[PDB]
């Protein structure tokens, strides 16, 4: 009979209704990954932000949701996050001495590139974050290992006058950052509709979550002008 | 000769428009990857464009060629709220437009919330709503007519069917049809010019090692070249003042006219319409 | 060491050289070629959210399951359009989904690691947990038995009651990304990142054949309806036919025109043609015996994830990531 | 280790002439041709989808 079918109606509406409620309360979500070595420190990055690993924030009445995958050298989950607003990439700017039997850098720099020239994410920016300055400043002042005996790159290098410096009180230090912002730099400018967005943070500092905030609005700024052709 | 010349140019327009604005209806209609937020004041925009043009062009251009109105008094009417309606509705349309590209790009976490498909459509029917309003309730009821001996001798005549407004109605119009948006509508593009160059001047910072200006600029001419003279020819001749002789008042019209063939191919200038235009045809 | 390992490969390819004869395309060439095939969307189903990444037809010729990255798990009713159920699910992400023949149970699991099962008469009855990496699919065997493949290069078979890996099929290089079973439960295979894609036993647990022969990075395989054959659609703009019975190759699906890979490949009911999902927004069809291009089926918005074939053979069932199922008959 | 026993077993086992495999795909798809909807025409009254 049409019983039934009156039933079988009655259902759909009902779960129409809470789709398009679920709906409302997803398209104001935005996701987020965290991409980074285990040395890396993604787990300080974590705390910073809290205060498959989900991790939910809300900064001014916005709520963000952030996913860590978690060795996966062949990472066929990437393809994955696609409607994610920005990738989260952190890494070790500390970690140009340590040797993986390449140093571990020029891997954080390899994983770098194969992110950004992705076919399937080509429209998903990233965010960049350099933990370890503390210990950076530490290795570049003590000498231990010279900067330009990993990198040869660092014999023609100068520090940019352009860019203004922390109050960090030492030139070698500025320029070792510098120098190795501008590697990720270059290497994302290698490639205009994702943008890469460096930070030289530290574990103490907690304003991460006002960047990372500032950095997605930002973002989506552009993916609009893009979108209506201004820019 | 002229005349026979004169046809030829209005029949190109009224063709233009309709098979612009048929391309776009079409184009957003049948595919629904182009439904979007913004692609439902596009296609209203589209729609008043597009009845405008099948409906007051043609009868506009017979008028003018024949200098003589065959139909009645009561379609003469009808066809001068349908222009007025068509008009008001497309200048606020392309306002609602200008409205949503600011609150999305300088608004961009909210803007997600504020605007929705119920959203969009409850704007729209405000529209044109408030369009129609204006355009028939001051008409229908005889309230645009004027006091003068010409006008009243015009309005009896059954012939000749040309426009004769009071200085209230005809302010009142070009206030809510064109003014008020080019208010609005300058507003939210120097504020949009204001982000674009605040965003452009950052990326240059950041990467270290114009567009929105063109774009700007070809919508603001596009917009104020084609209606602002014609809206302010309206104030002037309404207002204590006979300079204004009836041909620069309808070529200004008809400017305006030609501002909707105009509107689509600046306004669907987007790669995923090109797909679908080269799709559909 | 490895002496021995490149002798027995040295045999197993003179054992395929010496028992290949005649190829199929030889025989097949005095075959009626199918002709042009028109295929419209009879009925699209547009309940979803975000990109859908799997399907699966229930036993009967009906019922829908799609899975989308929004986390929601809805079961559709072909004929009608009407949602029968909605189940949510604990993990935002599920890269697959599976519909049991008896039909009271649905299975979907994703980057979770864990294979969670729903009971349909919608809560979860019992989640299956243990592997080291991402599902990639579920299929089930019977009311009781379930087959995940995961992302640490191994296939389990699972109880439902005991929640324990019967028996782990171990012995992969790459991550294993798609398996399908045979018409009994006896057999079934998987392909994984690395081209190898290898035949299993339930009931043993080892790898009897292994065929590979690919570019890289299979991602779809559909059994052939007689059971003997089985299809693997791969990264590499071709899709080929492999044979259990000849152990190697039959026929390779390529054309110039198509640059991108493959994502889900299905036998028709007489398995005359494969349906094949592209990265290219339009799904491909080919004539399985003569190798030819039949018809291109309409494309959706992005990139499309899954096929389906019915039971009954009535219709066949893509689901794109434009969160769109387009029923095509 | 355990691969040289795995390729071992693999290659111990009977095969048939590719020629016959071939030849009964193609039996077994000129018999079953006819049940399939998608291949031979579908009726419009059949269709349960229109
Ligand atoms: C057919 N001529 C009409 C007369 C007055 C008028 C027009 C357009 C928009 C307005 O707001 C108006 O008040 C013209 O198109």
């Amino acid at each position: 009979q049409r019983n039934e079918e009156k039933a079988q109606r009655e259902a759909n509406k009902k779960i129409e209704k809470q789709l398009q409620k679920d709906k409302q309360v997803y398209r104001a979500t935005h996701r987020l990954l965290l991409l980074g070595a285990g040395e890396s420190g993604k787990s300080t990055i974590v705390k910073q932000m809290r205060i498959i690993f989900e991790t939910k924030f809300q900064v001014d009445k916005v709520n963000f949701h952030m996913f860590d995958v978690g060795r996966d050298e062949r990472r066929k989950w990437i393809q994955c996050f696609n409607d994610v607003t920005a990738i989260i990439f952190v890494v070790a700017s500390s970690s140009y001495n340590m040797v993986i039997r390449t140093n571990r850098l020029q891997e954080a720099l390899n994983l770098f590139k194969s992110i950004w020239n992705n076919r399937w994410l080509r429209t998903i920016s990233v965010i960049l974050f350099l933990n370890k300055q503390d210990l950076l400043a530490e290795k570049v002042l003590a000498g231990k290992s010279k900067i330009e005996d990993y990198f040869p790159e660092f014999a023609r290098y100068t520090t940019p006058e352009d860019a203004t410096p922390e109050p960090g009180e030492d030139p070698r230090v500025t320029r070792a950052k510098y120098f190795i912002r501008d590697e990720f730099l270059r290497i994302s400018t290698a490639s205009g509709r994702h943008y890469c967005y460096p930070h030289f943070t530290c574990a103490v500092d907690t304003e991460n979550i006002r960047r990372v905030f500032n950095d997605c609005r930002d973002i989506i700024q552009r993916m609009h002008l893009r979108q209506y052709e201004l820019l | 000769v002229w005349v026979v010349g004169m046809g030829i140019v209005m029949s190109l327009i009224v063709l233009a428009i309709v098979f612009g604005n048929v391309l776009v209806i079409t184009a957003i209609a049948k595919f629904e990857r182009l439904q979007t937020v913004t692609n439902y004041f596009i296609t209203s925009l589209a729609c008043a464009d597009l009845v405008m043009g099948l409906a007051v062009v043609p009868f506009g251009a017979a008028h003018i060629l024949t200098k003589t109105w065959t139909f009645g008094n009561f379609w003469c009417e009808f066809w001068t709220s349908i222009d007025v309606l068509c008009v008001t509705a497309s200048i606020e349309t392309l306002c609602v437009i200008a409205v949503d590209r600011y609150f999305a790009i300088t608004s961009p976490f909210k803007y997600q919330s504020l605007l929705t498909k119920n959203k969009a459509r409850v704007i729209i029917l405000m529209v044109w709503i408030v369009s129609g309003l204006t355009s028939f309730l001051p008409i229908q009821m005889h309230w645009y007519r004027a006091t003068h001996q010409e006008a009243i001798n015009c309005y009896a005549e059954e012939t000749c069917c040309d426009f004769f407004t009071n200085q209230a109605y005809a302010i009142a119009s070009s206030i809510v049809s064109f003014y008020v948006p080019l208010v609005i509508m300058v507003f939210v593009y120097s504020r949009v010019f204001q982000e674009a160059k605040r965003q452009l001047q950052k990326i240059d910072k950041s990467e270290g090692r114009h567009k929105a200006l063109k774009t700007l600029g070809i919508i603001m001419g596009t917009f104020t070249l084609c209606w602002l003279p014609f809206f302010i020819v309206n104030i002037v001749h309404v207002i204590q003042d006979n300079l204004i002789r009836k041909e620069v008042y309808i070529l200004l019209n008809w400017i305006g006219y030609v501002n909707s063939g105009f509107n689509p191919l600046i306004y669907c200038r987007s790669p995923d319409f090109r797909i679908a235009f080269q799709e559909l045809l | 060491l490895r002496q021995e390992a490149e002798q027995l490969k040295n045999q197993i390819r003179d054992a395929r050289k010496a028992c290949a004869d005649a190829t199929l395309s030889q025989i097949t060439n005095n075959i009626d070629p199918v002709g042009r095939i028109q295929m419209r969307t009879r009925r699209t189903l547009r309940g979803h959210l975000a990109k859908i990444y799997a399907m699966h037809w229930g036993t009967d010729s009906r019922l829908l399951v799609s899975a989308s990255q929004d986390g929601k798990l809805i079961i559709w009713d072909s004929y009608t359009t009407n949602k029968v159920h909605a189940i949510p699910l604990r993990s935002s992400w599920v890269m697959t989904c599976a519909y049991a023949p008896s039909g009271n149970y649905v299975a979907c699991g994703g980057l979770d690691n864990i294979c969670s099962i729903y009971n349909l008469k919608v809560r979860v009855s019992r989640e299956l947990a243990g592997h080291t990496g991402y599902l990639s699919c579920c299929r089930f065997l019977d009311d009781n038995q379930i087959v995940t493949s995961s992302g640490d290069t191994t296939c389990a078979l699972w109880d439902i009651e005991t929640g324990q890996q019967t028996t782990t099929f171990t012995g992969h290089t790459g991550d294993v990304m798609s398996l399908s079973l045979a018409p009994d439960t006896r057999l079934f295979v998987s392909g994984a990142c690395d081209a190898s894609a290898k035949l299993w036993d339930v009931r043993e647990g080892m790898c009897r054949q292994t065929f590979t022969g690919h570019e890289s990075d299979i991602n779809a395989i559909c059994f052939f309806p007689n059971g003997n054959a089985f299809a693997t659609g791969s990264d590499d703009a071709t899709c080929r036919l492999f044979d259990l019975r000849a152990d190697q190759e039959l026929m390779t699906y390529s054309h110039d025109n198509i640059i991108c890979g493959i994502t889900s490949v299905s036998f028709s009911k007489s398995g005359r043609l494969l349906l094949a999902g592209y990265d290219d927004f339009n799904c491909n069809v080919w004539d399985a015996l003569k190798a030819d291009r039949a018809g291109v089926l309409a494309g959706h918005d992005n990139r499309v994830s899954c096929l389906g074939v019915t039971d009954d053979g009535m219709a066949v069932a893509t689901g794109s990531w434009d969160s769109f199922l387009k029923i095509w008959n | 280790r355990k691969l040289v026993e795995q390729l071992k077993m693999e290659a111990n086992i009977d095969r048939i002439k590719v020629s016959k495999a071939a030849a009964d795909l193609m039996a077994y798809c000129e018999a079953h041709a006819k049940e399939d909807p998608l291949l031979t025409p579908v009726p419009a009254s059949e269709n349960p989808f229109r």
